[PDB]
RNA sequence: GGCCAGCAUCAGUUUUGGUGGCAGGAUAAAUCCAUAGGAAUGUAGCUUGCCUCGGUAAGUAUUAUAGCCUGUG
RNA sequence: AGAACUGGCGAUGCGGGAUGAACCGAACGUAGAGUUAAGGUGCCGGAAUACACGCUCAUCAGACACCACAAAAGGUGUUAGUUCAUCUAGACAGCCGGACGGUGGCCAUGGAAGUCGGAAUCCGCUAAGGAGUGUGUAACAACUCACCGGCCGAAUGAACUA
RNA sequence: GCAGUCAAGCGUUCAUAGCGACAUUGCUUUUUGAUUCUUCGAUGUCGGCUCUUCCUAUCAUACCGAAGCAGAAUUCGGUAA
RNA sequence: UUUGCUCCACACAAUAUAGAUGGAUACGAAUAAGGCGUCCUUGUGGCGUCGCUGAACCAUAGCAGGCUAGCAACGGUGCACUUGGCGGAAAGGCCUUGGGUGCUUGCUGGCGAAUUGCAAUGUCAUUUUGCGUGGGGAUAAAUCAUUUGUAUACGACUUAGA
């Protein structure tokens, strides 16, 4: 009996969102959206990552779902006083995203000797879930 | 003509035994190095005082930064320039975070609407407009609302592979 | 100018429920429904409070904002139609030959048959689009009303009414001799 | 990377698609496209028909038997694309084009085999919204194709049992996932966990 | 002794990386810190009207229960 | 078709301009390696479906000098500008109301009353109304518009530039 | 040879239904010129007959728009070879 | 048919390779939207979650992968059978039943490897053909010549003839 329009709820660019920049110095460093300059450039602000305040190319940076409370055009302190507040990091870190980064970033990390035994857990695992597929 | 510096360039028209010391003549150059801000510094010269690059010197060129590089702001720029049939004064508002970027995004902007080239165009001036209601352009105005927010419907991201599996999507 | 963000407002009346997947326009009231493919446009619906549907461009162009507006004039129409409906009322004219206007069965197709336009001895046949209802008017001469839910099948029906009525080889100016769309409203008056 | 790439032609800009099947031909790679009706072309359907008609009044004048062969099919419009872009004069372009088979619809051998898209190609990707574009089964069609009726009634039929397949491998992969959702807090697990799997 | 090669240390030519120490500028500008002064796309507070939970709208209010700009050091 | 200076072709291969005596680059013993010129880097085709800002949708789009053509004039197509104006004391558009009196102002005209024409461009009452913007009459009449009002409520209009 | 742009005028009134001066911008190579690049150890040199095809700047036929289109007839123009 | 033809199995010979060296790993549709899971009042529904590429998933240890002893569990996998179904767009493949049988690296052992000498693709695949040895199966036509004229320059065409 009521109206019913599907949302398509976008990532919008504003201040305090939170991008991960993909090239660049940064190339996989988080940073907060200052402000906007125009309808395709931004000025960011990463100070906890290390990201050097600047004006950055939307294309550079992809927005990711996370959004703190910033006043718009904050220097760094204060971005940084409000990143450490609204604790931006560890909500990053809880997401699946930055869990399937991490786990790029092991898997290129692993050794031989580490991917051998990689292949031994999986043969293990695989056993115990092939037997319990069967059984169900 | 490429990623712009700003350059004080200040000149002389040699001194004479009659005339020491002349007046010392002052211009803000947007140039990409200071060979050809020198280059613009004497043309400009030229065209506004009885002098030549034979019959003056450079007393001194330094780069100007930005005071605040990292301050968004809008620019009012006003221009003057060769079209095909006629030279016109124009007035541009270009959101930036410097004079030199603001300037690049003018010469491309000139460039792509009214296909002005480098040498078609002079720089009148370029000024920080300190109080909003005083842009008055409206591609900028949209731009200081309060807590403007948009998004960007139909991302495409750039494949590293020639094939995809996934049939991907341009959600954001 | 490449406009940041333009929106128009739906207003939805209490006896109507739009359902607005994707671009796919449903509107449900008390004289029916009505559907609308909308999926060329590339426009943003978001329902506000149950009385107000918004859509929006971001980052759209002239012609972009143009048909946000067509856009929201299309769904107003739709919720227009299933509210009060839509009727148009033709006049028939004519100089010196009566025209005969009836509604004719043709493997159950309701045909509107035209007879006897400028004396003419062929017999022009306008199929009368679903949903579309032909009444024709008591106490007012050579009157035809067409009524229906769709304003674009009520019109296009009218239209092709017209059309088929057009004079050949002869002073329009002069001959004025047709079926026009003498009056374009509501089905239900005065809401 | 496979021995055969299968390329679902729906949507991909038959000049692009077309430049990367002839790169692939040309380095080696066997390619196969399927759903050449379902291709696009930038540009509206009348200008892509005025372009199409153009091509067609193309003909040597004394015998039209051996002037430009105006192929109105799907795929073979698509290998015209292809063939224009491919030195097929040459041994090594006659050996790149043997490399490659066009069709309409998903034949019986490839309806179970995997399809890939190139995204480079891909009109969603590279089109700006907005932008009109063409279908060539439609365009073909126009330009005196017969089989469009045909190929659509057997991609409905394929469609139909491939929905089939699919609600089997989607309740198989349920099974599974729960399978690997137990046996995950198992020290196996969490030791492939710590190594990254 | 003949043919084809592999490796190591060199020499000439060259290509592509990692990294260290310095010099200059507005002894970079910035950031940051301290201080002073401000307005606004006006934060807290306060006043007024409305209303579905509870905030909005309009004013005032220059840091407060956010911040920002400019100058100086 | 004929002169001046220089550079070339003739007499000259090579890389580029698809192709070409003259153009661009560069002039040549036989080879290896590296770097480039002019020109290019979707595929043919060696080389980024590179990066960045914009502009363009063409039912004959356009796509690199020599060179293989297009002009005047136009277009609420679209983009960017110049100048002058109107506007909360209410702008533009839109709908509705008024659009008068001296007065058929003076004159040939057969007739001419705002509206075939010559000159005259006034006054009154006005919130406002031209000695009339058009339709119309033989002349009238009757409609219509400038101009002012009622409704709405925030931006709008014109002439230009490329 | 063909086609535009302006618009003083013709068209009883009225520039643009149809025309259109004074000017001015073009297109074409079915005119005739200009030139002498190819052919003078040789491209058979008029016209007609026959036959095929092509172009459109369309005479007719199809469908139309406009008129100083009442009808009829006609004129201007569009898609069209 | 101077023992002919075809198919299968094996062995031996040739013959080449547009180019294997773990796996072409199957929804459809949209992209200003979807996938998956779950719930209900089964919808253009609610809730949760995912993408930001396949940098994935599966597979993958053993003289190019040997010979054996066990533990654990009735799983995985290959082989030849076998029950049945589905697939005609080019189906020539997909799924499935039962038992047999080999391996199992899911876990714990014992034995072997060497001298290809410090590397040399260090030969592991499939394409056709021939031949020999066994088994299974079948036992024709066409053309020339003659003839016809529905045909025809000649070929060809169309007919007839144990
Ligand atoms: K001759
Ligand atoms: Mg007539
Ligand atoms: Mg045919
Ligand atoms: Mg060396
Ligand atoms: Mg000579
Ligand atoms: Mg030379
Ligand atoms: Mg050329
Ligand atoms: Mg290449
Ligand atoms: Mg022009
Ligand atoms: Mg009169
Ligand atoms: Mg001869
Ligand atoms: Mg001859
Ligand atoms: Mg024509």
């Amino acid at each position: 009996t009521d109206s019913i329009v599907k949302a398509s709820n976008w990532r919008l660019v504003e201040v305090g969102r939170v991008v991960l920049i993909k090239k660049g110095q940064s190339a996989g460093k988080l940073a907060a959206i200052v402000e906007i300059i125009d309808q395709k450039k931004v000025l960011i602000d990463g100070p906890k990552a290390g990201v050097p305040r600047q004006a950055i190319n939307l294309g550079q940076v992809v927005l990711t779902p996370l959004t703190f409370a910033l006043p718009r055009g904050a220097r760094t302190a204060t971005v940084s006083k409000k990143w450490a507040a609204a604790a931006v990091c560890e909500k990053w870190a809880a997401s699946s995203w930055a869990k399937k980064i991490a786990q790029r970033e092991r898997r290129a990390a692993l050794t031989d000797f580490e991917r051998f035994q990689v292949m031994v857990l999986r043969k293990q695992k695989r056993y115990t879930v092939k037997k319990a597929l069967a059984k169900a | 003509m490429a990623h712009f510096k700003e350059y004080q360039v200040i000149g002389r028209r040699l001194p004479t035994e009659s005339v020491p010391e002349p007046k010392l003549f002052r211009m803000r150059i947007f140039a990409s190095n200071e060979v050809i801000a020198k280059s613009r510094y004497w043309y400009f010269l030229q065209k506004l005082h009885k002098v030549k690059k034979a019959s003056g010197e450079i007393v001194s060129i330094n780069q100007i930064n930005e005071a605040h590089p990292t301050k968004v702001k809008n620019f009012g720029v006003w221009v003057r320039y060769d079209s095909r049939s006629g030279t016109h004064n124009m007035y541009k508002e270009i959101r930036d975070v410097s004079r030199v970027a603001a300037v690049e995004t003018l010469y491309q902007d000139m460039a792509a609407r009214h296909r002005a080239r480098f040498r078609s165009i002079h720089i009148l001036k370029v000024a920080e407009i300190e109080k909003t209601a005083d842009v008055k352009r409206q591609y900028v105005k949209q731009f200081l609302t309060k807590d403007l927010k948009f998004p960007l419907p139909h991302r495409v991201q750039k494949s590293t592979k020639t094939f995809s599996y996934k049939r991907p999507s341009t959600f954001y | 100018m490449k406009y940041i963000q333009t929106e128009q407002q739906i207003e939805v009346p209490e006896g109507v429920t739009v359902s607005i997947k994707s671009r796919i326009v449903k509107v449900v009231g008390p004289r029916g429904t009505l559907t609308k493919n909308l999926k060329h446009i590339d426009v943003t619906f978001t329902k506000v409070n149950n009385q107000l549907i918004k859509v929006a461009v971001h980052n759209g162009g002239r012609k972009h904002v143009a048909a946000l507006r067509t856009v929201k004039s299309l769904v107003d129409n739709m919720i227009t139609g299933v509210t009060k409906g839509y009727k148009y009322k033709m006049r028939y004219v004519y100089a010196h030959f009566p025209i005969n206007v009836n509604i004719v069965e043709k493997d159950g197709a309701k045909f509107i048959e035209v007879r006897n336009f400028l004396g003419d001895k062929k017999i022009r046949n306008v199929p009368v689009r679903d949903g579309v209802t032909i009444e024709f008017s008591t106490n007012v001469k050579d009157e035809i009303v067409l009524s229906g839910n769709s304003v674009e099948d009520v019109s296009q029906n009218a239209a092709d009414l017209q059309q088929i009525c057009r004079v050949r080889n002869k002073d329009i100016r002069k001959f004025l001799d047709g079926i026009y769309v003498s009056h374009k409203g509501f089905i239900t008056e005065d809401l | 990377v496979e021995p055969v790439v299968v390329i679902d032609g729906k949507g991909h800009l038959v000049g692009r698609l077309a430049s990367v099947v002839a790169k692939q031909l040309l380095n080696g790679q066997k390619i196969v496209v399927v759903r050449a009706e379902e291709l696009n072309i930038s540009g509206e359907f009348f200008r892509n028909k005025l372009k199409y008609h153009d091509f067609l009044r193309k003909a040597t004048a004394f015998n039209k038997t051996r002037g430009p062969f105006h192929f109105r099919a799907p795929s073979r419009i698509f290998y015209k694309a292809l063939r224009g872009m491919v030195s097929h004069k040459t041994a090594r372009g006659k050996a790149a084009l043997e490399r490659l088979k066009v069709f309409e619809g998903i034949p019986p051998p490839y309806d179970k085999k995997k399809r890939v898209v190139v995204p480079q190609a891909l009109r969603v990707l590279r089109l700006k919204p907005g932008r009109k574009y063409t279908t060539l089964g439609k365009l073909s069609t126009s330009v005196g194709w017969k089989y469009e009726d045909v190929v659509a009634k057997l991609e409905a039929k394929r469609k139909v049992s491939s929905a089939e397949y699919y609600a089997k491998k989607r309740a198989f992969t349920k099974k599974v996932a729960s399978a690997n959702a137990t046996a995950a807090e198992s020290d196996v697990a969490k030791q492939l966990a710590a190594l990254g799997y």
